[PDB]
C-alpha cells in the first residue's frame, strides 16, 4: 500500500555544470602508462545535469520521472544515505518486466520482475524520541509480483540510519547502461568535503557488476528514505541530500593511465578545437604551431530528382471510354506503344468494380516501364 | 461504417419459388468479405456461406451465392419447406463484423 | 587547422578553414580560407605561425 | 518456444562440454560460422547465449547470417558475422500431433525487418491497407502471427526441427565458459604456449609485479598484444637474427 | 465442434452477470470467439471477439466500457461479462467462431452456441 | 442483356490490359515522379538518372 505525498511545493528544475566526470573504464583490459583513444557511450565534458534537491528547511521531495535514452549517469551527494536505490522499466504497471535496486541493510536485494510501482515508490526511517535510534519503518515501492525468475543475494552490514548534522561527506557515482542485453552498473565512492557543490577533480569509474537481464527500459525513477518522528499520507521529513542526473552520447575520449591501473585523466575529442588537436596528436601537450584535425564539409540538405516530362500520352481515354466495346468472341486489341501512361488511370474513380491486378499489381511498379501493352 | 441493407424484407410470404435475398452496402464489400447466415426459429443462426458464393459443410449446394461489387445474392433453387429461416449478411470490411436486418422474418 | 600558442603557453585557440567561403556555417577572410577566434592587426611583424599566402598569426591571438 | 518468441538462456560460469554434441550426430544441421567445428569449439567465451526455436525444415537455411526470407526479417535475424553455431535436428515424432500442432507460430507479416536480434511480442492487428481497422481482422488488415501446423505425415521441408542456435561472444574478457580440457601443469620461466581464456600463444610465462584489478582479466601493452594474463606476464622467448 | 451456452439468469436490474460458453477441444487455441447480442423480436450486432491464445479482446464503439470479455485456456470456456443490467441489455447472447488468421481471411461464424436470455427475472 | 435484370445478368465491360515485366524496350513507362529544383544549397541531384 502507498500514499501520496502531498504539502509539496513547486519549483522549476535546477541546473549544473559537471566539469570534467563521468569517465569509465572503456573495457576490462588492463592497460598502463598508454594514450588510448576508444569511442563509446560516455557523459560531455563541462556538460549540464539536472540537480535534484531534498532540505528539511515544501520539503523539496524530488522522485520525478526521467528518461533513459543510452545510458545515465548518477552523482549522489549525501551524509545519511537517502537514496536507497532506483527502479528501471518502460510502464511501471506491472505490465512490462522491471527492475529494481535497493541497498537493504540484511541483504542488497536487485529484483527483476513485474512490479505494480504505485506513484510515489519511497522508504521511511523512523525516529524515537524515546532512546537514540533508527530504524527502518515503511518501504511502499510495489504491490505485486509474479511473472519472473531473477533475484539475487550479498552481504551488507547494519548501516547509520541516523540523519547526522552538517555537510555533504560522500560521493557516490554510477553508471547505468543497457547493451547488447546487459545492464552494466558501474560505481565508484569519494569522500567530499564541500557544503552544496559538485565536487572538482577526475576519478576512474570501476565496473562494479553486469547483470545479464535483457530487458527494455525507458523510464526510470530514485528511491529516497525519508524520517519519521500527524497524517501519514501528507506528513513526511526529507532528510537533507542532493544528486545529479546525466544523460551519455557517444562520444570519442582520449584516456591517460600511470604506471598503477588506474585512470589518471581523460580528454573529450569532440569538445573544442584544442581537444580535438590533442586527440589528433595522441597527446596531451600540445606544441605551439598550425595542425591540420579535421575536414569540414557541407551535409546535402535534400535529394532532387528531375526528369523529362510527360509528353506523349497514352491513349487509355480511347480504350476506356470508347462508345462501343467488342463481344467476347471477337475480342478487341489495341496496342498502347511509346507513350507515357497514366498509371493513375484504374481505381480513383473506382467505377470498376474490379482493378485486381495480376503480378505488376496497383503500386510504383504499374507506374514503370513496359516493353508492350496490350489493351 | 458499411451498412447493409436488405432489400427483401417479407418477399418469401411462405414462397414456393427461387428466391433472389439481397443485401446492399454503402462502400463497396472489398475482396468478397460477406457471408449469409440460417436462423432458424428458436435456434441459433447457422454459417450458409462465405467469400462471395463459396458454399458450406453440410448446407447444399442449392444455395447459390451470386454478388460481387455491392454482393447481394442468395438464391434457393429448389425450395424446401424445412429451409424456411430469416438469413442475415455480415461484412467483415472494415465494419466491426455488422450484420444485417434480416430477409425472411414472418 | 587549430592555431595554438602551445598548452604551455595558454588554452586560446584560433580555427582556419582552407579554401572555404564560411560565410554560411572575429572572422578575417583571405586567400587561404577563413580564419575565426584571432584578432586581425594592421601591423606587420616577423612570422610566427605561417597561416599562408603571406598571412601569419602571433600571440590574445593576433593575424 | 515459438521462434517469434524466441527463448534465451544464459550459460555462465561452468564448463561446457562442446565435444558430446559434435559426437552425438543426431543433429540434422550442425553448422557452425568464425568458430570451427570438430573438436574445436572448446575455446572459452565471455557469454554463450543459447536460443531455441522450432522451424519448418525449409526455412532452416534463413537462419544463417545476411540470408534473407520470412522467418530472418520477422522472427529471427543473426548478426553478419556472427561467431556462433546454428544447431537443427528433427523433431517429427515429438513436436509433431495428430490432426496437427498449432503451438508454433511464425510472423507472416510485419511492418518492418527487425534489428540483428529482437523479440517481438506484439499482437498488434498488420495494416495492409488505409483502413486502421481499428485492431480487429479486417479487409487488408490481419493477424500478423501466422500459424505453423505440423503435422505427423508431411514432407521433410514440412516437419518441425528443433532448432538451438548458439551464439559465442569471442571478446574472452570475463571468461565464464571455458574447456574443462586444459590443466594447470605449474609452468614458469620457460618457452612454453600459454593458454589462459582460449587465447593461444607461445612464450616463457613470468611472476608479475603489476597489480590488476578484480573485474581485470588480461592486459595488453602498446600494439594491442596480450602481455599480462591473470597475475602472470608473458614475455615471449629469446629470438634474433644470426 | 460444440459449444454449449449457459443456462438464462435471473438477473435484477442493476445486477452483473457472466456468461459461460464452454469450447470441446481444440477449439479456443485455432479459432477466436465472438459475441453477437440477437436482441429480443430484432437483428444481429456483433459485440466484439475473444483471441483465447494471446487474451486478446477487440469491442464495438457501441459496447465498449459495458461489457467485458474473458476467455479461460485451462478448461476451455468462454466468459462474457455485463457490468450491470441496464433496460435496454435484455437479449439472448450467442458466442461462436472465428478465423482470426491471415491466409484464412474469412472471418465468419463457424459454430454458434445455444444462447443464454438475460432479463429483468428468468 | 436487359435493362431490368439481376447485375449479374446486366453487362460489365471489361478492359483486359496485358504488361509484361521483362522492360526492356520501356516503351510505355510512368510520369516518373519528377520534383522541384531546389538551387543554392548542396542537394543530392539526380537529373535523368
Ligand atoms: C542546461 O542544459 C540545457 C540544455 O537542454 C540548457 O537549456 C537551454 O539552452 C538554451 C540554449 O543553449 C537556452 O536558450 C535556454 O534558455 C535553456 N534553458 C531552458 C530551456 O530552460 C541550459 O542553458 C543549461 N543550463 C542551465 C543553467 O539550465
Ligand atoms: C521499449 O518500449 C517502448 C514502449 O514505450 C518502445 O517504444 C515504441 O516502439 C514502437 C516500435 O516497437 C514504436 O512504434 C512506438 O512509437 C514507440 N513508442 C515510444 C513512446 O517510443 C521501444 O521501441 C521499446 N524498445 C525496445 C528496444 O524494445
Ligand atoms: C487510382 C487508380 O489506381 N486507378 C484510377 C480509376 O479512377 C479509373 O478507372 C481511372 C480512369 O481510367 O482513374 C485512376
Ligand atoms: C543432448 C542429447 O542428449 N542428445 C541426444 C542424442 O545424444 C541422442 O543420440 C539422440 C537419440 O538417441 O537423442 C538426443
Ligand atoms: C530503544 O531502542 C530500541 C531500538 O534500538 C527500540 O526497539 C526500543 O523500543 C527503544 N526503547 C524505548 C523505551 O522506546
Ligand atoms: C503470471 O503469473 C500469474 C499468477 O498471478 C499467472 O496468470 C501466470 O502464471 C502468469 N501469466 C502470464 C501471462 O505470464
Ligand atoms: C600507484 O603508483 C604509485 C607509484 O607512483 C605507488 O606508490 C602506489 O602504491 C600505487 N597505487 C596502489 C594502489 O598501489
Ligand atoms: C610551462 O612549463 C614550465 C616547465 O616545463 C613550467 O615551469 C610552467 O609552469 C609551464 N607553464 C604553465 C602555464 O604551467
Ligand atoms: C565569397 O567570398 C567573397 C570574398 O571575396 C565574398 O565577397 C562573398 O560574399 C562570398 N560568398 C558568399 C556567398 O558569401
Ligand atoms: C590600419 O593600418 C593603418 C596603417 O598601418 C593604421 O594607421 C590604422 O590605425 C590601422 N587601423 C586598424 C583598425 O588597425
Amino acid at each position: 500500500q502507498c500514499v501520496n505525498l502531498t504539502t509539496r511545493t513547486q519549483l522549476p528544475p535546477a541546473y549544473t555544470n559537471s566539469f570534467t566526470r563521468g569517465v569509465y573504464y572503456p573495457d576490462k583490459v588492463f592497460r598502463s602508462s598508454v594514450l588510448h583513444s576508444t569511442q563509446d557511450l560516455f557523459l560531455p565534458f563541462f556538460s549540464n545535469v539536472t540537480w535534484f534537491h531534498a532540505i528539511h528547511v515544501t520539503k523539496r521531495f524530488d522522485n520525478p520521472v526521467l528518461p533513459f535514452n543510452d545510458g545515465v549517469y548518477f552523482a549522489s551527494t549525501e551524509k545519511s544515505n537517502i537514496i536507497r536505490g532506483w527502479i528501471f522499466g518502460t510502464t511501471l504497471d506491472s505490465k512490462t518486466q522491471s527492475l529494481l535496486i535497493v541497498n537493504n541493510a540484511t541483504n542488497v536485494v536487485i529484483k527483476v520482475c513485474e512490479f505494480q510501482f504505485c506513484n510515489d515508490p519511497f522508504l521511511g526511517v523512523y525516529y524515537h524520541k524515546n532512546n537514540k535510534s533508527w530504524m527502518e519503518s515503511e518501504f511502499r515501492v510495489y504491490s505485486s509480483a509474479n511473472n519472473c525468475t531473477f533475484e539475487y543475494v550479498s552481504q551488507p552490514f547494519l548501516m547509520d540510519l541516523e540523519g547526522k548534522q552538517g555537510n555533504f561527506k560522500n560521493l557516490r557515482e554510477f553508471v547505468f547502461k543497457n547493451i547488447d542485453g546487459y545492464f552494466k552498473i558501474y560505481s565508484k565512492h569519494t569522500p567530499i568535503n564541500l557544503v552544496r557543490d559538485l565536487p572538482q577533480g577526475f576519478s576512474a569509474l570501476e565496473p562494479l557488476v553486469d547483470l545479464p537481464i535483457g530487458i527494455n527500459i525507458t523510464r526510470f525513477q530514485t528511491l529516497l528514505a525519508l524520517h519519521r518522528s500527524g497524517d501519514s499520507s501528507s506528513g513526511w521529513t526529507a532528510g537533507a541530500a542532493a544528486y545529479y542526473v546525466g544523460y551519455l552520447q557517444p562520444r570519442t575520449f582520449l584516456l591517460k593511465y600511470n604506471e598503477n591501473g588506474t585512470i589518471t585523466d581523460a580528454v573529450d575529442c569532440a569538445l573544442d578545437p584544442l581537444s580535438e588537436t590533442k586527440c589528433t596528436l595522441k597527446s596531451f601537450t600540445v606544441e605551439k604551431g598550425i595542425y591540420q584535425t579535421s575536414n569540414f564539409r557541407v551535409q546535402p540538405t535534400e535529394s532532387i530528382v528531375r526528369f523529362p516530362n510527360i509528353a506523349n500520352l497514352c491513349p487509355f481515354g480511347e480504350v476506356f471510354n470508347a462508345t462501343r466495346f467488342a463481344s467476347v468472341y471477337a475480342w478487341n486489341r489495341k496496342r498502347i506503344s511509346n507513350c507515357v501512361a497514366d498509371y493513375s488511370v484504374l481505381y480513383n474513380s473506382a467505377s470498376f468494380s474490379t482493378f485486381k491486378c495480376y503480378g505488376v499489381s496497383p503500386t510504383k511498379l504499374n507506374d514503370l516501364c513496359f516493353t508492350n501493352v496490350y489493351a | 461504417e458499411i451498412v447493409l441493407t436488405q432489400s427483401p424484407g417479407t418477399l418469401s410470404l411462405s414462397p414456393g419459388e427461387r428466391a433472389t435475398l439481397s443485401c446492399r452496402a454503402s462502400q463497396s464489400v472489398s475482396g468478397s468479405y460477406l457471408a449469409w447466415y440460417q436462423q432458424k426459429p428458436g435456434q441459433a443462426p447457422s454459417l450458409l456461406i462465405y467469400g462471395a458464393s463459396s458454399r458450406a459443410t453440410g448446407i447444399p449446394d442449392r444455395f447459390s451465392g451470386s454478388g460481387s461489387g455491392t454482393d447481394f445474392t442468395l438464391t434457393i433453387s429448389r425450395l424446401e419447406p424445412e429451409d424456411f429461416a430469416v438469413y442475415y449478411c455480415q461484412q467483415y470490411v472494415n465494419s466491426p463484423r455488422t450484420f444485417g436486418q434480416g430477409t425472411k422474418l414472418e | 587547422s587549430v592555431i595554438t600558442p602551445g598548452t604551455n603557453t595558454s588554452n586560446q585557440v584560433a580555427v582556419l578553414y582552407q579554401d572555404v567561403n564560411c560565410t554560411e556555417v572575429n572572422v578575417f577572410q583571405t586567400r587561404a580560407g577563413c580564419l575565426i577566434g584571432a584578432e586581425h592587426v594592421n601591423n606587420s611583424y616577423e612570422c610566427d605561425i605561417p597561416i599562408g599566402a603571406g598571412i601569419c598569426a602571433s600571440y590574445s591571438i593576433i593575424a | 518456444a515459438s521462434v517469434y518468441a524466441w527463448n534465451r538462456k544464459r550459460i555462465s560460469n561452468c564448463v561446457a562440454d562442446y565435444s558430446v554434441l559434435y559426437n552425438s550426430a543426431s543433429f540434422s544441421t550442425f553448422k557452425c560460422y568464425g568458430v570451427s567445428p570438430t573438436k574445436l569449439n572448446d575455446l572459452c567465451f565471455t557469454n554463450v547465449y543459447a536460443d531455441s526455436f522450432v522451424i519448418r525444415g525449409d526455412e532452416v537455411r534463413q537462419i544463417a547470417p545476411g540470408q534473407t526470407g520470412k522467418i530472418a526479417d520477422y522472427n529471427y535475424k543473426l548478426p553478419d558475422d556472427f561467431t556462433g553455431c546454428v544447431i537443427a535436428w528433427n523433431s517429427n515424432n515429438l513436436d509433431s500431433k495428430v490432426g496437427g500442432n498449432y503451438n508454433y507460430l511464425y510472423r507472416l507479416f510485419r511492418k518492418s525487418n527487425l534489428k540483428p536480434f529482437e523479440r517481438d511480442i506484439s499482437t498488434e492487428i498488420y495494416q495492409a491497407g488505409s483502413t486502421p481497422c481499428n485492431g480487429v481482422e479486417g479487409f487488408n488488415c490481419y493477424f500478423p502471427l501466422q500459424s505453423y501446423g505440423f503435422q505427423p505425415t508431411n514432407g521433410v521441408g514440412y516437419q518441425p526441427y528443433r532448432v538451438v542456435v548458439l551464439s559465442f561472444e569471442l571478446l574472452h574478457a570475463p571468461a565464464t565458459v571455458c574447456g574443462p580440457k586444459k590443466s594447470t601443469n605449474l609452468v614458469k620461466n620457460k618457452c612454453v604456449n600459454f593458454n589462459f581464456n582460449g587465447l593461444t600463444g607461445t612464450g616463457v610465462l613470468t611472476e608479475s609485479n603489476k597489480k590488476f584489478l578484480p573485474f581485470q582479466q588480461f592486459g595488453r601493452d602498446i600494439a594491442d598484444t596480450t602481455d599480462a594474463v591473470r597475475i602472470l606476464d608473458i614475455t615471449p622467448c629469446s629470438f634474433g637474427g644470426v | 465442434v460444440q459449444l454449449v451456452q449457459s443456462g438464462a439468469e435471473v438477473k435484477k436490474p442493476g445486477s452483473s452477470v457472466k456468461v459461460s460458453c464452454k469450447a470441446s477441444g481444440g477449439t479456443f487455441n485455432t479459432y477466436a470467439i465472438n459475441w453477437v447480442r440477437q436482441a429480443p423480436g430484432q437483428g444481429l450486432e456483433w459485440m466484439g471477439r475473444i483471441i483465447p491464445m494471446f487474451g486478446i479482446a477487440n469491442y464495438a464503439q457501441k459496447f465498449q466500457g459495458t461489457v467485458t470479455f474473458t476467455a479461460d485456456k485451462s478448461t476451455s470456456t468462454a466468459y462474457m461479462e455485463l457490468s450491470s443490467l441496464r433496460y435496454e441489455d435484455t437479449a439472448v447472447y450467442y458466442c461462436a467462431r472465428s478465423a482470426y488468421y491471415s491466409e484464412s481471411s474469412g472471418y465468419y461464424l463457424d459454430y454458434w452456441g445455444q444462447g443464454t436470455l438475460v432479463t429483468v427475472s428468468s
